[PDB]
């Protein structure tokens, strides 16, 4: 069954040199012409480049020409696409999408099997263990109902992080905010609970942060105030 | 350098409800335009193969049309799993391929009321040498909320990082935090800090207010 | 004294209709031993015919006022004349309500239903008026008995807006619901030929500017516009008025010369994008062998068939302009004094005189319209 499958996604620092290689499965890469599209981090999407085998007539966005060098070989049955020179703005999900030819319906149908994506991100950070702290509320505040109680996880570089509640026991009312890049290049994130009125439910909750790229763990403990 | 301009940035509707969505092109391209569905952290799907053609697999509810040089997408019965952004691409060549911005679909549900809570830095990040406030507002429909911080009554910008959770499925509600970061110098200077929002749910704009 | 001047009006009516209607009707015949035969030979021909048993049923009668002065003869007679008469009117406007429906089969859906059409002048509609109106006239032998010959009858009134609405307003509503879908079927072809002009004009015009252009911008665009309207172009099928079926040339040898064509767009793109434009300047002049094979010959053709139609659709829109001012008037007067109505109508001879001047008219309308009369000028 017809398949883009990318690799070679991953972290260069800015300045470097990535390879991207999409291979197809299902279908042979000389009868269709093989095009990288990119989308930035909650951005919509734009075309990077493409390559046509049978003709090798490659062609480059006005943002990546000169740096991005589009090539296939058909032994391989794969399409690579080698990035040099990158940029801040050039990090992104690039999918591997295939094009038909034009004399019949094969060019009539666009883009029609995409690629899963490789995500390639490019900043001057080092990967680092993140910094959590707590956020107890006031028992002063909303004398009597809802309350709020959560963790700030900040300065961890690589994206995935998770938090749970009670080592996983509590999932209801939790809120995680989706990472925000800071200005100095590392990431910012915050968990919240809901818990009821009567003293918290008198149920004292940790929060429990994970970090895999670096190997770290956390257990927050947070008290009223 | 074809424009595709996509003029609904964002569109609410609930299920059952007709949706349509616009696509306009620079030049006069042909019937070489496509609309794609993308879904959070998946890759698009093609719905509509030409100006109006639906594709093999796709349900027959979605509906592409063309007029000159405006585009549009239709659908009738806005199931459950309709929820998802919408793009439009014009390929008329190879190396001409244009998408547009992107319409989000989102779920309808009567405006909420924002739930405003502020959290205070901790003394754990005062030992670092930084200080963060947090003003929380929760469970309220309408994406466009309103923040804006006060310290010492005086209104600062440029200096917070908000961030909104996706609409939950499960009451189709937002959560917005917004975090507002500074030194330890700047933060020992100042004596009160407030976070006010404003909403449509709220009559009067919120401000949840502490001191050092 | 008035009756002597209905009398040379009958008479030179007569001999205006009988010789206009048979010179056309030797035309047709004429034609038809030759190779030139078509289908509304027969609508004309019959139309024609109806006209005919206008002048010799309809006219014929009143002309002569030593047999019309008290209508003399046994009731048979009397009943066959008005039986013959109303038959000449029904057909007069059924003809030309069986040509404006043919006009819309073959512009709106031009299908293969011409099924038992023959060279012998007859086909389905035209026996089907003829069938209908020897039907619907029948009423005429239980009316008109030896009364001077006079009607024998709420029965006149009653009877007379039956006859209006099924002579004239039924016909002749029928007739302007096809026109008016003929109009918009016809103004719907003429934008699509438009269309497919203004494409052509596209390709022509950037053609010229890849020419004239001297980098590589103005030849990698102005390419794209070609490849556009190419692709535009090839998809307007042919309007209605021709067939579309698979082997045919508009199926494949248009849309296969569009195909080079666009594959020849895309060569010079190709040679364009890689800053070659001097070799991108010799796919312009490449393109036109393959623009004036394929495309040029089918505009002609379509530009040519779609006047064709629209010249036959003008000489039927105008037989039914004819047919309705010079009907109304006489249609009207009756329908709006056979009440015993403010009061009596006098003026009846004129009225059915110009009626009649539609039948007399018609076969000059057609030579006018058609060529292969207006050819025959040498009798
Ligand atoms: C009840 C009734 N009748 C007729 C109708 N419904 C149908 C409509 N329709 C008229 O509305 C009409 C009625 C009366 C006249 N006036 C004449 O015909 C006339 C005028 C001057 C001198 C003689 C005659 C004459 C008298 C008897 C027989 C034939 C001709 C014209 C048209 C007719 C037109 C042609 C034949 C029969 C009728």
């Amino acid at each position: 069954e017809v398949q883009l499958v990318e690799s070679g996604g991953g972290l260069v620092q800015p300045g470097g040199s990535l390879r991207l290689s999409c291979a197809a499965s299902g279908f042979n890469v000389v009868d269709f012409s093989l095009h990288w599209v990119r989308q930035a981090p909650g951005k919509g999407l734009e075309w990077v480049a493409y390559i046509s085998s049978s003709s090798g007539s490659t062609s480059y966005a006005d943002s990546v020409k000169g740096r991005f060098t589009i090539s296939a070989d058909t032994s391989k049955n794969t399409a690579y696409l080698q990035m040099n020179s990158l940029r801040a703005e050039d990090t992104a999900v690039y999918y591997c999408a295939r094009w038909g030819y034009w004399p019949g319906e094969p060019w009539w149908k666009a883009f029609d099997y995409w690629g899963q994506g490789t995500l390639v991100t490019v900043s001057s950070a080092s990967t680092k263990g993140p910094s959590v702290f707590p956020l107890a509320p006031s028992s002063k505040s909303t004398s009597g109902g809802t309350a709020a109680l959560g963790c700030l996880v900040k300065d961890y570089f690589p994206e995935p992080v998770t938090v749970s509640w009670n080592s996983g026991a509590l999932t209801s009312g939790v809120h995680t905010f989706p990472a925000v890049l800071q200005s100095s290049g590392l990431y910012s994130l915050s968990s919240v609970v809901t818990v009821p009125s009567s003293s918290l439910g008198t149920q004292t909750y940790i929060c429990n942060v994970n970090h895999k790229p670096s190997n770290t763990k956390v257990d927050k403990k947070v008290e009223p105030k | 350098d074809i424009q595709m301009t996509q003029s609904p940035s964002s569109l609410s509707a609930s299920v059952g409800d007709r949706v349509t969505i616009t696509c306009r092109a620079s030049q006069s391209v042909s019937s070489a335009v496509a609309w794609y569905q993308q879904k959070p952290g998946k890759a698009p799907k093609l719905l509509i193969y030409s100006a109006s053609s639906l594709y093999s697999g796709v349900p027959s509810r979605f509906s592409g049309s063309r007029s000159g040089t405006d585009f549009t997408l239709t659908i009738s019965s806005l199931q459950p799993e309709d929820f998802a952004t919408y793009y439009c691409q014009q390929y008329l060549y190879y190396s001409l391929v244009t998408f547009g911005q992107g319409t989000k679909v989102e779920i309808k549900r009567t405006v909420a009321a924002p739930s405003v809570f502020i959290f205070p830095p901790s003394d754990s990040q005062l030992k670092s040498g930084t200080a963060s406030v947090v003003c929380l507002l929760n469970n309220f429909y309408p994406r466009e909320a309103k923040v804006q911080w006060k310290v010492d009554n005086a209104l600062q910008s440029g200096n917070s990082q908000e961030s909104v959770t996706e609409q939950d499925s499960k009451d189709s509600t937002y959560s917005l935090s917004s975090t507002l970061t500074l030194s330890k110098a700047d933060y020992e200077k100042h004596k009160v800090y407030a976070c006010e929002v404003t909403h449509q749910g709220l009559s009067s704009p919120v401000t949840k207010s502490f001191n050092r | 004294l008035l009756a002597r001047a209905e009398l040379a009006l009958l008479s030179i009516v007569f001999v205006a209709v009988a010789l206009s209607n048979g010179l056309v009707l030797a035309a047709l015949a004429r034609r038809g031993r030759r190779g030139h035969w078509a289908p509304i030979h027969v609508f004309i021909g019959h139309l024609c015919l109806a006209d005919l048993a206008v002048a010799l049923f309809q006219v014929l009668p009143q002309l002569a006022w030593k047999a019309t002065d008290r209508f003399r003869g046994p009731d048979a007679l009397c009943r066959a004349v008005k039986y013959l008469q109303m038959v000449g009117m029904y057909a007069s406007s059924y003809m030309i309500l069986a040509m404006t429906l043919d006009r819309h089969r073959a512009i709106c859906r031009p299908m293969l239903a011409y099924r038992h059409g023959s060279g012998a002048h007859w086909n389905r509609p035209v026996l089907v008026a003829w069938a209908f109106s020897l039907l619907l006239s029948l009423p005429q032998l239980f009316i008109f008995a030896q009364r001077d010959c006079w009607a024998c009858f709420w029965g006149r009134r009653t009877y007379v807006t039956w006859i209006a609405l099924m002579v004239f307003v039924a016909p002749t509503l029928g007739i302007a619901a096809c026109q008016v879908l003929i109009f918009r079927e016809i103004h719907a072809a003429r934008r699509q030929l438009a269309d497919l002009e203004d494409n052509w004009e596209t390709l022509n015009d950037n053609l010229k500017v890849i020419e004239k252009a001297d980098n590589a911008a103005q030849v990698k665009d102005a390419l794209t516009k070609m490849r556009a309207a190419a692709l535009d172009a090839q998809k307007a099928t042919p309007p209605k008025l021709e067939d579309k079926s698979p082997d045919s040339p508009e199926m494949k040898d248009f849309r296969h010369g569009f195909d080079i064509l666009v594959g020849q767009i895309d060569d010079a793109l190709k040679l364009a994008n890689e800053g070659k434009v001097k070799e991108a300047q010799a796919a312009a002049e490449q393109l036109k062998t393959t623009r004036n094979a394929y495309i040029q010959k089918y505009l002609e053709r379509a530009r040519s068939t779609l006047a064709a139609v629209a010249k036959t659709v003008r000489m039927t829109l105008v037989i039914v302009v004819v047919y309705v001012l010079c009907w109304a008037p006489f249609f009207l007067v009756q329908l709006w004094a056979a009440w015993d109505a403010p009061l009596e109508g006098a003026p009846f001879v004129l009225l059915m005189l110009l009626a009649s001047l539609n039948s007399c008219t018609n076969p000059w309308i057609y030579a006018s319209f058609s060529s292969s009369v207006s050819s025959e000028l040498r009798s």
